DNA sequence: AAGTACCTCCCAACTACTTTTCCTCACACTTGTACTCCA
DNA sequence: TGGAGTACAAGTGTGAGGAAAAGTAGTTGGGAGGTACTT
């Protein structure tokens, strides 16, 4: 029995410490600090597949739309077929119609006689309660929620040779009181907006709300979030919301306000673990493993944990693992906004003294946010476990198993159109490009031939000739009319400027022409230090500026050279800004704004104070 | 935020080295069916250096340089706004021992009042002083005396003796009549004390009825509450005044001491007991600094309760808020009452004035604290070793209170006292005079006296100087012969200095008074309590280090050098 | 007592000149740095004053009473933008929308450390304009550009030169492709234009509406790569790009590297939550994160009860408490930009249809949304960017 | 994704949550006259409850005197459509000068439809935008068992101006789990309870933003969770010291008598002190009068918490350990 | 330069006007003045 | 004057709803300019 | 081919909201205590 408690609750939030000490000096660590020692633990998914199938808000009343849990039929009681695993998942246009054997993976059945049963009022609840663990046999029926009524199934008469699962259904009573019923759980037990009820579910398949009941309505529960269970089988119910706990024995008259939590929590699930004593809560940033009292089993508030993240859509599932000295408990909080899980490792003991070990996280498929996840409880330190998946904008039911040791719709319906009117138009435009890709495939080849050659030694001083005369036109273009107070084109040659093949010369001929004007009226700019923003790195020289463009596309270019050559020379006549006048054209424009701009506008144009 | 202040810092600031006084209250109401607990602030009071509560307590000399003090820091004083002050120790009468004073200053009180009397000073276990004088009358009617706040009250003794335990008058009578019928000075003086009271109060027969009258006349000067009946006032008088060594659960045992303060008194007016001299270092003890400081701090939170009630008495002048399960109305009171006990305690340590609206049991209200000067290191160490005889005795120019006395051997230095006006009133302790501070355990010792030849107190019905009354701390428990306690004063000494039972302390003084012709009253007197003077001696058989008070040493033969040890005389 | 107290939210007209005083001194801080590390020459600084001298007249031509000077923090981006498209620089606004998410030049939080004297005399309703309020989102940088070249004639007086040979060439090196794509897009831009060559930028003088023609000169070049990325491997009998090459074509490029441009690309995903896979920060490694946590060490230079937090500095040192990775560790061991090109070309070494058109569509998912983060627009404003490029070429060839 | 340490107000969101809680203020005064007969507009809602001061929720144990019979008056269509007819007739008057989504925000929450839109994830402030991404990264390698990096995220987190009280102290386990050249972690919670050493009363009435009380303020009736953590941090670190007579003196100073556990951890400072010292190397009067004290201390330090409030102990074998410590001496 | 001495942490910090009389490396109150190079003369008797 | 009357002497927890008024665009009205079954 | 009817080129019109620090201001912690009241 534990020593460090309070009685209102029992604390162990994330990663700080615990507050207790048994003090057992018998050579075996005389202290029970909850942050215990173990080896490291990491969960690895096992990718597999199981089966197939407003804008700024998301509703709370949608909870489950798929289920697979070990539930047994009626006819396997005299036969020793010990428990069955059947399927039921929503399908349809908007998901209204409803339709296995664990061999090595988790997959659909082998002779696919699923009954796609027609439901004309759609799906927002696919869930079974199961039964209790100490009764002797399983339950054999499931009641779900439709948008108009309240249906009842029955798991009778499944066989093996055909792998067929049929149900016998009871006719649903509609909303006599037109309020949306929230969650059904058995443990016609319902939760409508306002009230609850208990019903004796029938016992035939061919052909009642009891005469004492009550309400649950709260004005200051702003959501329509509700969820219901029962408490410990002895005529006691639990009705939840985002707000409080409603514990009613319908024979007695006793209402109990334990969880007074409209202040700073938002309850987003309530889950009854299969051991009927320890029942878990996973509301807002809280993880409670509050147990049962042995004197009066009505509630014990036990070991609880905080939940650090700030998500509002956290579902939970909890799978027990019966190991010969401790009892395992986990917590899968999965998001319809993101991918993250957040779990714990508990070890339930006999004398109600139980610890935790740590927290761990796994992620999911990047495309889609998980909308439905259930464990596989398997017939009931190598932390192996498994669970099914279902995601939002992902209707593909995969399988995963945590062992220890995507294109968007805004693309597909637009590109590659079905136009026969313009099928060959772009179809000729892929042969229009090659009509000029290969027009310009052999003019460079004659420059692959002539490398610093004599009939382009013709060109190289003519390249100096026709780029020395047509500079003083633009240096005497604005000498007559310098008073502008109210450019650099450099396309003065017109041959092609593209029939000469030399990297170390044409850079050092333009740079040879820069020093030719060591006088005024022109400002030239450079290339070894201006032009670096393609390479993301230093350029000491233009020989190795081009060489990182030459040691990058060796194989992928056509023979590494011919497309690479007219890359940089193209940029030379694309960075052809070399003909701005000298400093006396900007500065006397800077004084017409400083002086026609009045005495307010001196300090308005003022740098140079720090 | 709350940082750690060191007394190096309070010397620079010239502020007082204060510690904040927590004081939680129990505002209960309506037969205690609602209960309020308010830990409220009461200002900072200064705190002694190297106490528990100073930071320098478990602190290295190496670390006293780390926090800037002398490496051999004395401590044990107050810093009151920079001036280093301390509470002077004073010499008061020994606790819980009925002295046998003679005094000419009783004849001022009226006609027929004698000059003799019995004086006792029963301290409370929380160090509170209380004197219960017991006079003698020529008329025979012995009048008890006490003081409650500032006044002096007189009652007949049998009124107390009827009130202590449920006695018939012959149970009172034969209670005093232990033996010695044939003495005509017992059996005649005792008559008028009984004959007068039957004549003075014929309508007060039993103890339930005598408390109807005793709590009646002392009701309003005790300021008791109207829910308390006249007996419950009178029982509280019997639990607040008379012989407060026990208080409650000792109303049988408080009877047996007033049978001893009369049989002493009748053995004085005949002169079979010579009167004790209070100056003689044998009936006087030390009033320490903190034990004084723990009385005035009790007094100032008695002047704090009565001001909260005085504020509610200022609220009966309105019909403002008769709201006594109200949370905020209590805050409405105490945000108006002077709860500053800060400069009420520091004011005691600044001027020296002992202010009290109630009043202690001491007689002067000044000179309780001085300036610990630092003119060298001899002067500063001798403040802590000084003790003053008492500020009243400067009036009496009879030099008996000023003379060197032989019982100061080893307790008070014969040399070290100043000249001039307080030459004799200002004598210091000795090199080895160590003072008991805590008390000792007495849950084991009476089980040892009964194991020796001591008959218990209730079964015996005997008295007189001719027997030996065994006492512990002013609790009469036994009766033996004079040759019996003459052996017990050797038998308890062997059983003490050896390792027998941890119930026997070593600070315990065994004041066996041997019988003598018309000398001190014979008896075997044990004291183990607070505030005694003790020094180490060497006990000769079973040779260990022994501890001896100034009341044992009046009747021992302690040799000086072992060259000078004689035979059959020196035990120490 | 009022002689000690000043700077009390009361400055009438000088405060309206305070943002006309502070926002050239911080401009002085920005382009002086661009010469220091971004290597732009002396002709990058001399240009950028007369640009600021006729933006004062843009307000001064409006009357003084109720003037409401319309400026933003993107004003010093847009007057830097005029020092780009007139200067014939190979730069593109990827290299300014991302290097403020690395915040290399002092753009974000330009009030905190930059002025050092002109904070305290500010009214607190221009304070949302002087400092780093938000980031420009959904094309907000492309919308102050309409305020920039529009009221004064940046055309006619100067030249609007998106060097259109460059963004094609930049995207060649951004995603490790064979360089035939550099010339494949050449006869695609040159078939949807009247008077084919040398595109110009959209201006604005009358309206208040974002361009539903999407006439931004750079935004049109961005769409021009978006159909020729689809053509060469599905509209292709030539089958030159082979069938085993497809597997390491998309998913190799959709694989996290740690270059100085690709680590700094990740903070655009941090600042902008809008696009999908912007929350892909969970999948980092150690040295991918210590570079990010030493990217903090250039964030924190812009970005008496203080000695208590000095103890918090003292008990948490930023450098490691024993033997950090500064002194006795690697000199040259970082994978470079000329490596993640060449490694993938070493990975896509093979060189010599329904299972193809679906397997090219994976590449349409990556690089046509790799365009999305490198300029920080929305994919629904990608749809305004597409829907005027294909139908008009459908209208122009007929 | 995690619960963020940012103090940031918004125009359009602080309206719409006033516009949320003022919608309670008309649907609860209709229910006053439904469950009975059948100038700031938020502070009335918070005075309707009692603020917890213990944990995230205010609790009560169950089998107690907190009982009342259940209402059996069923709530239906004839009473639910009329609880929200009177607000939307009158609470629509702020809906015509607010923003265009304060209509949008408000109509949706009456009909389920919880927000996908959480406020501080698109806020793009570039300074509270760097905080959000670093907090997911902070817990990341902590939940992946790799302490070289998450230890070095934290120092960069606490140089950004705008971080708050929650992330300061609870995840200081990164010093607790360094351990090779560590800062020892215990001097961290010394300073954290230094400058935050307030004994202020729990104010209980502020409109609580940016914080939560029950982890990080020093209010009365339950002390600071940054205070009692320092004791449990140091005391097992005092058991690892093999400073017991130096640590029980640090409970000696503070007057935390507003609680129960702080005396029980003081009911073991002298328990374990009598573990080594109640052997005395015997196999001899000097520690007998030291052991025999150091159990009677525990005898009215375990009792003094039994005097205090809620702390349930197995009182059979806790005493049997204490009785047997003095049987060591015999 | 005129500076002073923090009595607590021994850190020489100066003091301008309209300032706290405090330390600023620790948080201490009582604060003492240092000396500088100043000519004082003495007889050697 | 005789002990109340009790009114205040009086700062300010963490921000509370204000708060300084500035600034980014949203979201479709207009009738040809286009591409077409009856006439 | 001359005349429609629904899809759609193309100009200018309405109001109406996110930025978040910036300093002031919402109740009870707060901050102390002898001066200020005519029944």
């Amino acid at each position: 029995l534990g020593v460090g408690v309070q009685g209102a609750s029992l604390y162990c939030p994330q990663e700080n410490y615990t507050t207790k000490k048994q003090e057992k000096p018998q050579w075996l660590r005389p202290v029970d600090d909850t942050l215990a020692e173990d080896a490291l633990d990491l969960h690895i998914v096992v990718k597999s597949l199981l089966c197939d199938t407003d804008a700024f808000f998301w509703d709370p009343t949608v909870a489950n739309r798929l289920d697979s849990q070990y539930i047994q039929t009626a006819s396997d009681l005299r036969n020793y077929r010990d428990g069955t695993e059947i399927i039921a998942y929503a399908s349809g246009k908007t998901g209204s119609v409803l339709n296995l054997t664990r061999q090595n993976t988790l997959h659909l059945n082998r002779h696919n006689n699923v009954t796609s049963i027609e439901l004309h009022s759609p799906i927002k609840s696919i869930k079974i309660p199961g039964a209790s663990e100490s009764i002797g046999r399983r339950s054999n029926l499931v009641g779900i929620i439709t948008e108009n009524s309240f249906q009842i199934f029955r798991i009778e008469s499944v066989h093996s040779r055909s792998c067929d699962v049929m149900v016998s259904s009871s006719e649903p009573l509609y909303f006599v009181e037109i309020d949306d019923l929230q969650v059904v759980d058995f443990a016609a037990i319902i939760d409508i907006k306002g009230n609850w009820s208990i019903g004796r579910i029938p016992k035939n398949f061919n052909n009642l709300i009891d005469n004492l009941h009550g309400t649950i309505f709260d004005p200051e529960e702003l959501s329509s979030w509700k969820r219901i269970e029962w408490f410990s089988h002895f005529q006691k119910i639990l009705v939840f919301d985002r707000s409080k706990m409603i514990e009613i024995d319908f024979m007695n008259n006793w209402q109990t306000e334990v969880v007074q939590a409209k202040a700073w929590s938002n309850i987003r699930d309530y889950k009854r673990i299969d051991d009927k004593n320890g029942i878990l809560l996973t509301s807002r940033e809280i993880i409670i493993v509050g147990a049962s009292e042995s004197n009066d089993p009505v509630r014990r508030i036990s070991w609880k944990h905080d939940l650090d993240p700030d998500d509002t859509t956290l579902r939970i599932t909890v799978q027990k693992v019966k190991k010969p000295d401790h009892i395992l408990l986990v917590a899968f909080v999965y998001s319809m906004r993101h991918k993250r899980i957040y779990m714990h490792v508990f070890s339930h003991r006999k004398a109600n003294l139980f610890q935790s070990l740590g927290c761990s996280t796994v992620l999911e498929i990047p495309g889609g946010t998980p909308t439905g996840i259930e464990t596989i409880l398997t017939l009931d330190f190598e932390l192996v476990v498994d669970f099914l998946v279902k995601l939002r904008n992902s209707s593909e039911v995969y399988y995963y198993a945590l062992s220890n040791t995507v294109d968007h719709p805004e693309w597909a319906s637009l590109f590659n159109n079905a136009d026969e009117r313009e099928k060959e138009s772009i179809g000729a435009l892929v042969s229009q490009i090659k009509l000029k890709e290969r027009e310009r495939i052999s003019r460079v080849q004659n420059l692959i031939e002539h490398e610093n050659s004599h009939d382009e030694d013709k060109y190289l001083q003519d390249l100096g000739y026709r780029l020395s005369i047509a500079t003083n036109e633009l240096l005497e273009s604005w000498q007559k009319t310098k008073d502008e107070s109210i450019h650099s084109k450099l396309k003065n040659l017109l041959e092609n400027s593209d029939s000469f093949a030399s990297i170390p010369e044409f850079s050092s001929l333009l740079d040879q022409f820069f020093q030719y004007y060591q006088d005024q009226d022109v400002t030239f700019i450079g290339f070894e230090k201006l032009l670096h923003l393609f390479l993301h790195e230093d350029v000491p020289g233009l020989d190795i500026f081009y060489n990182k463009l030459l040691q990058c596309w060796v194989l992928v270019s056509p023979q590494a050279e011919l497309l690479t050559k007219e890359i940089v020379k193209d940029i030379i006549w694309s960075l052809a800004r070399l003909e701005k006048p000298s400093l006396f054209e900007p500065i006397q424009n800077e004084i017409s704004r400083s002086l026609s701009g009045p005495y307010q506008d001196i300090i308005s144009s003022w740098d140079m104070d720090d | 935020v709350e940082r750690k202040v060191y007394p190096s810092e309070s010397r620079q600031r010239l502020t007082s080295y204060r510690g904040k006084l927590l004081l939680k209250l129990k505002w209960s109401v309506n037969n205690g069916e609602e209960n309020l607990f308010e830990v409220r602030d009461c200002g900072g009071l200064p705190v002694m250096l190297q106490s528990n509560r100073c930071h320098l307590n478990k602190m290295s000399p190496y670390e006293l340089v780390q926090h800037k003090e002398e490496s051999d820091e004395i401590g044990g004083y107050f810093i009151v706004n920079g001036i280093e002050k301390l509470i002077r120790m004073l010499i008061v009468q020994r606790r819980n021992h009925p002295m046998a004073i003679i005094r000419p200053s009783f004849a001022n009180r009226g006609a027929s009042y004698s000059h003799y009397g019995i004086q006792i000073r029963s301290v409370r276990p929380d160090q509170t002083s209380q004197t219960n004088v017991l006079h003698y009358l020529n008329d025979g009617q012995v009048t008890f005396r006490f003081s409650w706040r500032k006044n002096e009250y007189l009652v007949p003794v049998v009124m107390i003796l009827k009130a202590l335990c449920h006695t018939s008058d012959r149970e009172i009578f034969d209670g005093i009549i232990g033996n010695d019928v044939k003495d005509s000075f017992l059996t005649d003086r005792l008559e008028l004390l009984l004959r007068g009271f039957k004549k003075r109060y014929p309508h007060l027969q039993n103890r339930t009825q005598v408390l109807q009258y005793l709590g009646d006349k002392f009701r309003v000067v005790f300021q008791a509450s109207p829910d308390q009946s006249d007996l419950e006032v009178g029982q509280e008088v019997l639990d607040r005044i008379v012989l407060v060594h026990l208080g409650k659960d000792g109303s049988q045992d408080k009877f047996r001491m007033l049978l001893f303060m009369i049989r002493k008194l009748y053995s004085l007016v005949a002169g079979e007991c010579s009167p004790d001299n209070p100056d003689a270092t044998q009936h006087q003890e030390v009033l320490l600094g903190g034990f004084l400081y723990g009385m005035i701090l009790k007094e100032k939170i008695d002047e704090y309760l009565q001001n909260i009630i005085a504020q509610v008495r200022m609220d009966i002048n309105r019909g403002m808020a008769i709201n006594f399960k109200d949370k905020r109305y209590m805050s409405r009171v105490l945000m108006r009452v002077n709860e500053n006990i800060g400069s009420k305690m520091q004011y005691f340590l600044s001027t020296g004035n002992l202010v009290s609206q109630s009043g202690l049991d001491l007689q002067q209200v000044s000179g309780y604290t001085v300036v610990a000067e630092k003119i060298n290191f001899y002067r500063f160490i001798s403040h802590f070793r000084m003790v003053h005889r008492g500020s009243f005795f400067a009036q009496l120019k009879t030099t008996t209170v000023r003379k060197l006395l032989p019982e100061s051997w080893g307790f008070l230095c014969p040399v070290h006292t100043p000249d001039g006006s307080p030459c004799g009133l200002l004598n210091h302790f000795a090199h080895k005079c160590r003072i008991s501070t805590q008390q000792s355990d007495v849950s084991r010792i009476p089980s040892i006296l009964y194991s020796l030849g001591v008959a218990p107190a209730s079964h015996t019905f005997a008295a007189g100087p001719s027997l030996c009354c065994v006492q512990i701390d002013g609790k009469i428990i036994g009766w033996v012969s004079h040759e019996q306690g003459k052996i017990i004063a050797d038998t308890l000494r062997y059983w003490k200095v050896e390792g027998k039972t941890p119930g026997l302390p070593i600070d315990l003084e065994i004041g066996y008074v041997p019988p003598s012709t018309r000398g001190q009253y014979p008896g075997l007197y044990l004291f183990g309590g607070h505030s005694r003077m003790l020094r180490p001696v060497r006990y000769l058989p079973l040779d260990k280090e022994d501890i001896v008070g100034p009341f044992e040493q009046v009747y021992m033969n302690i040799a000086v050098t072992p060259q000078e040890i004689q035979n059959n005389v020196h035990t120490h | 007592r009022q002689s000690h107290k000043k700077f009390k939210k009361l400055i009438g007209h000088e405060a309206k000149l305070l943002f006309l005083k502070s926002f050239q001194f911080i401009l002085k801080r920005q382009i002086r740095w661009l010469i220091t590390e971004m290597r732009f020459p002396k002709e990058f600084e001399h240009v950028a004053k007369i640009i600021w001298l006729k933006i004062l007249k843009t307000i001064n031509d409006q009357p003084q009473e109720e003037l409401k000077l319309q400026l933003h923090m993107t004003s010093t981006i847009s007057i830097l933008y005029l020092a780009s498209t007139h200067l014939s620089l190979p730069v593109y606004t990827c290299d300014y929308i991302k290097w403020i998410c690395t915040a290399k030049m002092p753009y974000f939080q330009a009030s905190e450390i930059l002025p050092k004297s002109w904070r305290i005399q500010l009214p607190n309703y221009y304070v949302s304009i002087l400092e780093g309020s938000i980031s420009p989102f959904n094309g907000q940088l492309y919308n102050k550009i309409a305020l920039t070249c529009g009221m004064i004639h940046f055309k006619e007086f100067f030249n609007s030169e998106i060097s259109c040979q460059g963004l094609l060439l930049k995207l060649v090196m951004q995603c490790a492709l064979p360089p035939e794509f550099y010339f494949y897009t050449k006869q695609v831009i040159e078939f949807e234009e009247t008077d084919i060559r040398n595109l110009t930028l959209w201006e604005r003088t009358d309206e208040r509406h974002t361009g539903r023609v999407s006439n931004h000169a750079e935004l049109r070049v961005l769409s021009y790569f978006m159909l020729t990325i689809n053509w060469m491997l599905s509209f292709d009998r030539d089958r030159q790009y082979p069938l085993k090459w497809i597997l390491s074509l998309t998913e190799s490029l959709t694989q996290r590297t740690t270059t100085s441009e690709s680590i700094g690309r990740n903070i655009v995903k941090v600042v902008y939550p809008d696009k999908p896979t912007s929350s892909d920060y969970f999948q980092w490694s150690e040295e991918e994160t210590l570079e990010f946590l030493k990217w903090m060490e250039k964030q924190f230079l812009p970005t008496d009860q203080k000695i208590a937090r000095r103890k918090l500095y003292k008990i948490f040192p930023l450098d490691r408490e024993a033997n950090h990775d500064g002194e006795f560790n690697d000199s040259t061991h970082q994978l470079t930009f000329i490596e993640d090109l060449q490694e993938r070309y070493a990975k896509q070494t093979p060189f010599f249809p329904p299972a193809r058109k679906e397997a090219i569509g994976r590449l349409l998912t990556h690089i046509a949304s790799q365009l999305l983060v490198d300029f920080a627009i929305s994919k629904e404003q990608l749809k305004d960017c597409i829907s005027r490029i294909k139908n008009a070429c459908l209208h122009r060839m007929n | 994704m995690f619960e963020v340490p940012i103090t940031l107000t918004n125009r359009k969101f602080a309206q719409r949550r006033k516009l949320k809680y003022q919608y309670i203020n008309y649907i609860s005064r209709r229910f006053d006259r439904i469950s009975k007969k059948s100038s700031d507009e938020e502070r009335k809602f918070w005075k309707k409850y009692e603020k917890p001061e213990k944990s995230f929720e205010i609790w009560r144990t169950v089998s107690s005197q907190n009982k009342q019979p259940i209402n059996k008056q069923k709530m239906t269509y004839h009473n639910f459509k009329k609880i929200e007819k009177i607000p939307l007739r009158k609470m629509e008057i702020p809906l015509l000068h607010c923003t265009k989504e304060n209509k949008l925000y408000f109509q949706s929450i009456s009909r389920g439809l919880e927000p996908l839109k959480t406020s501080t994830s698109e806020v793009r402030n570039y300074r509270t935008r760097h905080i959000v991404t670093l907090t997911d990264l902070l817990h990341l390698n902590v939940s992946r068992h790799n302490w070289s990096l998450a230890y070095k995220i934290f120092a960069t987190l606490i140089r950004i101006p705008g971080v708050q009280i929650k992330s300061l102290w609870g995840i200081g386990v990164e010093i607790l789990d360094n351990l090779s050249n560590s800062s020892s972690g215990l001097d961290f919670l010394q300073w954290m309870c230094q400058i935050y050493s307030s004994k202020s009363r729990f104010v209980q009435n502020i409109n609580y933003r940016s914080i939560v009380p029950p982890f990080q303020t020093g209010s009365r009736t339950h002390t600071a969770k940054f205070a009692i953590t320092y004791l449990w941090s140091s005391l097992i670190n005092c058991q690892k010291s093999m400073l017991i007579d130096k640590i029980s003196e640090w409970v000696l100073t503070p007057p935390f008598m507003e609680d129960a556990e702080v005396w029980f951890i003081y009911a073991s400072c002298h328990l374990l002190k009598a573990d080594t010292l109640s052997r005395q190397f015997v196999n001899r009067d000097i520690k007998i009068n030291q052991v025999i004290k150091h159990i009677h201390y525990v005898r009215t330090f375990l009792k003094i918490c039994l005097d205090k409030g809620g702390f349930a102990v197995p009182s059979r074998l806790i005493e049997n350990q204490l009785k047997s410590f003095e049987s060591r001496l015999y | 330069t005129l500076k002073y001495i923090c009595a607590e942490c021994s850190s020489k910090l100066s003091l301008s006007r309209t300032d706290a009389v405090r330390c600023k490396d620790c948080g201490h109150r009582i604060l003492l003045k240092a000396r500088t190079k100043r000519l004082v003369q003495f007889e050697a008797r």
